[PDB]
DNA sequence: TTAGAGAATTGGAGAGTGTGTTTTTTTTTTTTT
């Protein structure tokens, strides 16, 4: 993504005014799998599975870099990553140790949008019953 | 040291408890040196526990059987103690897997469960009931193993009440919380909840059923299952319950249990039965004495209860694909006496089952999967057909089933497996059933112009597969019904000893059944293979000639069933000409019966079609 | 066995987990970089 | 030695046991972890091979003797190590069920090479270890904080709460209890190699094969002809548009109800592997094709499987064919043609393929064939219907006594006497040469 | 500490690696060194890997090595085995009998009438009959930690047998 | 050679902080009526 970003900049140096990041997608990838054949080999891997999408969520946004106010004086915490793992807790305020009911800079955090899917075997691949 | 041992607030005292009950083993003799007999018993079969009556108890010595009862949590390990005293000073090397187990018991309730008060609480107490339900086993931590994860140092914890003394530091090391619970490392027992309703016969008038939880242990867990009526002795508790699974406070109001301690089944009802049977079998007509001694109960019905005899005993199973079962079909109005024959056949076969073909039954004819509602797991409750899979299924009212369950049976008539295509479940059961059914008329009483099929209104496929059918239609004779009411004035006034005579006759039919099933192999001789091969031609002659049809192959082997069973009823192990002419017989009994139009007489393509050759003509 | 062989050869002729085919199958490629480059290197 | 599912008692807890039992459900697998890597944050040292108790665990201590942490560790998920694990649940076989009982059910755990070698229906033996599971909801660690019978107490992890257990089949293997070209060749010896060349090689060929797959059957030359080449099958084949050639032979048999014809869908039916025999009538929701139901878990629309279905890639022999109810005597078009089911209902879309061979059984209307009239005339089949099947054979009761004379010789030899090649031999045969692709000169 | 858990007669690191100096041949070379009057100015040197060497061996254990030491020690590993199954199954028994054929949870209480408690009163029994046989008042007592300053001292390292290869080698070095 | 008085280190009592909780009806849809 970053090289990407690179030679995107190199071609139309104004679209940075369109984007700040180029998302590079891979197809044709010859790791092929079937949804009932994963197994923990193929964990943190590439893999590449077909099926039919069952269930979709509504696009919802989604914190990538928070911040937090202070819940007491006016700082706001550093920008913590999200990690799809669990939530983030912001810890305590550096300038003065404070660490209750924190809450989200909506104008300073930067959020993404997010949906989850359920995919199943397709109908004609399953075995019948 | 034991001698200054006494029960708490109770002024008894243990060793001259262990004493009383150690000289009542000794000499109790009279229940019509009793007891050392049920040691020797306990020596030679391996079982580790020793049934106890409360009454040999209470008459050899009152203050013992008083102390029994009052304080059972400490008298009966007490008589634990005794007991493996006096078998271990007997029998010095017989090895046992456990110390022996006093079950002490009466023979009849004490109390029963609308009676039970906190003045019971901790008392041994013995009551009736019906089993609602039966838990799966719970296993109980007897004897906790700890490992130190540091140092792998292993310690063993007993325990106390309910609640582990946890080592919170390590012996070998020193390190602090580093023992861990190794779970399948600890010593464990079995344990079980039982639910348990007051009996029909013992509710007041007009109430909703009492109710009470038992709870046993080790070997007595799984003697018990719903629909059982037991009379359970046992230790009355009260135990508390907290308000809440993450807090230690108890609600004042006590849950209560009984601590099972012996159960007694109040509902169960070799050479010497072999050396009877071998020559009764040679007994002349005893296969009309087998045959009279179906159902004596209701007026006669030779043929009936011949088929239904032949039935029972069934075929030969060999290998190809080949049923030995045999399929018996019944009609005639409601009234009549089949569905006495059903529920008395029922009792008596093994692997029997009895149902309605009416989608009200009890238990259905068709397999399902179902949420096991005590746990929420899924069960494939395979029907009657399945679980009959080694003997008969009685469907009553086996007109009034939908068209499914015909399918259903059609299958397993035909294919003797039942087909499970259920959500994620496939599978192929095995349903090796004889079927004996019993249909109505769709009208109200027998139609005597129409004919059977068209009178029970099943389908003629379906009717093929069945090997007989037969008619109770009872005739308007004053000769067959004036004995038949002296029949019912003489089952009226039946006595006990001709109960005791004919309960008898069915138990020596049961086990006549079993032994035949049990080693009995019929085999063809070639004089029987040519009258059976004669047999179908002859059945084929009289509608061959004429041009119309009066047979078809399928007759033959149930003509060769009936042969292989009336050679089974008798013993023989050969079949020959003699059962082969009794199959004829039955066979063609069964189709003047079932297969008569009442105007051109018996047609064989009535069961082959809807209607018949006049019908077809007609239209 | 020739006529058997034959048979087998029909048969074979009607005849008609990856992520390490794929590695090696490319590891094969890697080496012949690192060979020609050596070779250009040393030429 | 063997163990009834009644006999999985406490005395077996930890001991090598062997059960048989049909599955009854079983369910995703998952990756567990078996030996967590951990990082201890305040020192940053590295501990490994930490094993895994019925709940997930951290380290006790740090690796690093003089370090005084003992609940701030972090998981490494990459240099951690999983095993496949896979839970099923069955129950007593129907065999060892004792009389009168409920189905006693059983919780078998699958690992590593075992996960998804069991289906449900399937009746497997199992080898492994009854074990005892903790509820771990009531066990609080570091690692994870906690979430009618009394459990046992006094654990450090289990505070005021209090444990109890329940038994588990732990199963290191599984097994049923009682069962490509390259692939077919490789698997199967000299020996049979030696008789498949004989068969290949053999005259009179055709004729040995029915005998030998109708023995019982007398007489009906043609029809045994006819039922042999529909199993072995023709050419499957894709157009350059991407449409399919139907490959697959379908054949009726209509006669007179005292004919041979159910006989033959018998005969096929326990000759061939992957076959189904089913009648006209539905014994289901879901007859021949498919039908549409509400889940019992789920209350969602769901698709049953038919027997075609069942019989994808086989023979589905189906006897009074005459019988069908109306939503298969529609779907049966697509299914015999397009060897497709297409569903189109509430919940579910979906194409089920049913590429199968279709062995229909019928009977004429009124229950007896006329030879004066067409078999059109003679069967309630719709001329679509007829159009599907390449052969058509049709079975009249002679009444002729030599005929009835050598059926009833047949039929009780077969009864007592009994007690070319044999079907293993014709099944290896059919399935070596159905693999071949004939070319069309 | 990890890799340190290899079992009796398997070749762990230190085996592989003496295993490694006697197909080099160095250890001849170390004879060689330690036999010559010349280089005796690396004496302390080969001192060293001499003793680094045979670091994990016991001189009359490594002594008694031989030809027919495969069946010797076969046998000896059954027959320990055996007896060690025959010790842990009577402790097994000899707990089974200490506490009863009941329930824990089976209650009961005993008043021991000689016996005083803690205080004047009789003392009051609620562990189960059994354990009264051999009565101690210990029974549900926890142990004390021992404070650092006495805890006592533990034996270094477990004696493993090493690999048959690097013992015959070992035997002849 | 034993042991006892003064100084320093370790065990654990307890004070303080934070967390979690208390069958029913209307409507649809497919299959079966
Ligand atoms: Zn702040
Ligand atoms: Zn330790
Ligand atoms: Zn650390």
């Amino acid at each position: 993504d970053e090289a990407a970003l690179e030679v995107v900049l190199a071609m139309y140096p104004k679209y940075d005014r369109i984007t700040n990041h180029i998302h590079v997608r891979i197809s044709h990838l010859p790791l092929v799998e079937e949804l009932r054949s994963l197994r923990q080999l193929h964990l943190n891997q590439l893999i590449r599975t077909s099926g039919v999408v069952t269930s979709c969520t509504g696009v919802l946004p989604q914190l990538s870099m928070v911040k937090y106010n202070c819940n007491k004086c006016n700082f706001v915490l550093g920008p913590f990553c999200q990690s799809q793992n669990q939530e983030v807790k912001p810890g305590s305020c550096p300038e003065c140790q404070s660490a209750g009911p924190f809450e989200v800079n909506m104008e300073e955090t930067i959020y993404q949008n997010y949906q989850r899917i359920r995919i199943q075997e397709s109908p004609g691949k399953v075995a019948a019953g | 040291l034991g001698q200054k041992l006494v029960i708490w607030g109770t002024d008894v005292n243990v060793a001259a408890c262990k004493e009383n009950f150690q000289r009542f083993l000794q000499r109790f003799i009279d229940p019509l040196p009793l007891y050392m007999q049920r040691l020797g018993e306990i020596n030679v079969i391996g079982e580790p526990f020793l049934n106890v009556n409360c009454e040999h108890i209470k008459s050899f010595d009152k203050n013992l059987y008083r102390q029994l009862i009052s304080y059972p949590q400490e008298v009966i390990p007490t008589f634990d103690m005794a007991v493996n005293e006096i078998f271990f000073d007997r029998y010095p090397d017989s090895i046992l897997e456990h110390q022996i187990q006093v079950r002490p018991f009466n023979a009849l309730k004490t109390k029963n469960m609308r009676n039970l008060n906190p003045e019971d609480i901790d008392q041994l107490i013995t009551i009736s009931g019906m089993v609602i339900r039966t838990s799966q086993l719970i296993p109980e931590m007897q004897e906790a193993f700890f490992q130190c994860q540091v140092c792998a140092h292993t310690t063993r914890v007993e325990m106390d009440r309910g609640r582990i003394a946890e080592p919170s530091v390590c012996g070998r090391c020193h390190t602090t919380h580093s023992m861990a619970l190794i779970h399948n490392r600890s010593l464990f027992s079995d344990k079980q909840m039982i639910k348990l309703q007051e009996s029909p016969e013992d509710m007041p008038a007009g109430q909703t059923p009492h109710t009470v939880i038992l709870f046993a242990h080790n070997d007595l867990v799984d003697k018990v299952q719903p629909g059982d009526r037991v009379n359970v002795t046992g230790i009355y508790r009260a135990v508390p319950i907290r308000v809440n699974p993450r807090v230690s406070n108890v609600k004042s109001v006590y849950k209560t249990h009984i601590d099972v301690i012996h159960y007694r089944k109040t509902d169960a009802k070799s050479e010497k039965r072999v050396e009877l049977l071998k020559e009764l079998s040679r007994k002349p007509d005893i296969y009309e004495r087998l045959a009279s001694a179906l159902a004596p109960s209701i007026y006669e019905h030779e043929d009936i209860k011949k088929g239904i005899l032949l039935q029972l005993f069934g075929g030969t199973r060999k290998d190809g694909k080949f049923r030995a079962e045999i399929n018996i079909l019944l009609c005639g109005d409601p009234g009549t006496s089949k569905s006495q024959l059903l529920q008395y056949v029922y009792n008596l076969v093994p692997r029997g089952q009895y149902t309605s073909g009416k989608g009200s039954s009890a238990v259905g004819l068709t397999a399902y999967v179902m949420k096991d509602p005590e746990t929420r797991q899924l069960v494939l409750q395979t029907g009657a057909l399945v679980l009959s899979d080694n003997g008969i299924c009685c469907i009553d009212e086996f007109d009034k089933m939908n068209e499914s369950t015909r399918s259903v049976l059609h299958e397993v008539m035909e294919q003797q497996t039942l087909s499970i295509a259920k959500a994620g479940i496939i599978c192929q059961l095995n349903a090796r059933t004889s079927v004996l059914a019993a249909a109505n008329p769709i009208e109200s009483q027998w139609n005597p112009k129409k004919t059977t099929i068209e009178n029970i209104q099943l389908p003629h496929t379906l009717l093929s597969r069945f090997d007989l059918i037969f008619l109770l239609l009872d005739p308007q004779d004053e000769a067959y019904d004036r004995r038949l009411a002296h029949h019912l004035v003489a089952l009226y006034y039946q006595s006990e000893e001709q109960a005791e005579e004919e309960l008898l006759d069915m138990a020596v039919l049961k086990d006549y059944i079993a032994y035949a099933h049990s080693t009995i192999m019929p085999r063809l001789s070639e004089e029987a293979s040519q009258a059976l091969i004669e047999a179908y031609v002859d059945m084929r002659k009289i509608g061959s000639s004429r041009g119309m049809v009066s047979a078809y192959p399928r007759q033959l082997e149930s003509l060769i069933r009936l042969a292989e069973a009336h050679a089974k009823v008798r013993l023989s192990n050969k079949v020959e000409a003699i059962d082969v002419e009794e199959a004829k017989r039955l066979h063609r009994e069964a189709l003047k019966q079932s297969a008569t139009d009442p105007r051109t007489g018996i047609v064989d393509i009535s069961i082959l079609t809807t209607g018949m050759s006049a019908t077809s003509r007609k239209r | 066995n020739r006529e058997l062989e034959a048979l087998k050869q029909r048969f074979w002729k009607h005849a008609n987990e990856k992520l390490q085919v794929l590695k090696a199958k490319l590891q094969e490629a890697m080496k012949l970089r690192r060979f020609e480059e050596r070779q250009k290197r040393q030429a | 030695t063997r163990h009834k599912i009644r006999e999985l008692t406490s005395s077996r807890i930890g001991l090598l046991t062997r059960i048989s039992g049909q599955v009854v459900r079983t369910h995703p697998v998952h990756p567990e972890l078996v030996s967590g890597t951990f990082l201890c944050l305040d020192c940053q040292t590295v501990i490994r091979d930490v094993e895994q108790q019925f709940k997930y665990t951290q380290p006790n201590i740090c690796r690093n003797p003089v370090c005084a942490n003992r609940r701030r560790f972090l998981l490494d998920t990459n240099k951690s190590r999983f095993v496949d694990f896979q839970k099923v649940r069955i129950q007593e076989t129907q065999a060892e069920l004792p009389r009168g009982s409920i189905p006693r059910s059983l919780e078998v755990i699958l690992r590593a090479e075992a996960v998804e070698s069991a289906q449900a229906g399937d009746k497997c033996d199992f080898t492994g270890t009854l074990i005892v599971v903790p509820d771990v909801s009531k066990l609080s660690t570091p690692g994870a904080r906690a979430e009618e019978t009394e459990g046992i107490r006094g654990l450090r992890a289990l505070g005021v709460r209090d444990l109890s257990y329940r038994l588990v089949f732990l199963a290191c293997c599984v097994a049923p209890t009682n069962p490509t070209a390259e692939s077919i060749k490789n698997q199967m010896t000299v020996k049979e190699w030696e008789k498949v060349f004989e068969m290949s090689q053999d005259k009179n060929l055709y004729h040995n094969l029915c005998t030998s797959l109708f023995p019982t059957i007398h007489g009906n030359d043609e029809v045994k002809r006819g039922v042999l080449l529909m199993l072995f099958g023709g050419v499957p084949k894709t157009t350059g548009e991407g449409t399919s050639l139907r490959g697959d032979i379908n054949v009726c048999i209509v006669g007179d109800p005292s004919t041979a014809k159910s006989q033959f869908l018998k005969h096929v039916e326990e000759f061939s592997p992957r076959a189904v025999y089913t009648s006209g009538k539905a014994s289901s929701a879901a007859g021949l094709t498919a039908a549409v139901v509400r889940d019992e878990e789920s209350h969602e629309f769901v698709i049953e499987a038919g027997a075609l279905m069942l019989a994808d890639n086989g023979v589905c022999c189906i006897d009074e064919f005459d019988k069908m109810d109306v939503r298969d005597q529609v779907a049966i078009h697509e299914a015999m043609e397009q060897q497709t089911i297409s569903i189109t209902k509430a919940g579910v879309k979906a194409t089920l393929n049913a590429r199968t061979s279709i062995l229909a059984a019928a009977n004429p209307i009124s229950g007896h064939y006329d030879r004066s009239k067409s078999l059109k005339q003679n069967i309630n089949l719709s001329a679509p219907i007829m159009s599907r099947f390449d052969l058509f054979f049709i079975l009249v009761d002679e009444c002729n006594e030599v005929t009835d004379y050598a059926i009833a010789r047949r039929i009780v030899d077969l009864h007592s006497r009994i007690e070319v090649y044999s079907l293993d031999d014709i099944r290896r045969y059919l399935l070596f040469a159905r693999q071949f692709k004939p070319k069309i000169s | 500490l990890d890799q340190e858990k290899k079992i009796d007669d398997d070749a762990s690191a230190h085996d592989q690696l003496l295993w490694a100096i006697h197909l080099s041949g160095l250890d001849d070379l170390l004879l060689f060194l330690a036999s010559s009057s010349a280089e005796e100015q690396w004496s302390l040197h080969v001192l060293e890997i001499v003793s680094l060497m045979f670091r994990d061996q016991n001189p009359e254990q490594l002594a008694g090595v031989g030809q027919g030491r495969l069946a010797q020690e076969r046998s000896a590993d059954f027959a320990e085995l055996e007896v060690l199954r025959q010790r842990e199954m009577a402790e097994k028994k000899t707990r089974a009998l200490q506490r009863g054929n009941r329930h824990s949870r089976f209650g009961g209480s005993y008043i021991v009438q000689g016996l005083k408690s803690i205080g004047e009163r009789d003392l009051i029994f609620h562990k189960g009959l059994h354990n009264l046989r051999n009565y101690s008042s210990d029974l549900g007592k926890q142990p004390k930690k021992v404070p650092k300053r006495r805890q006592a001292a533990r034996e270094l390292s477990i004696q493993r047998r090493s690999a048959l290869n690097v013992r015959l080698f070992l035997r002849d070095f």
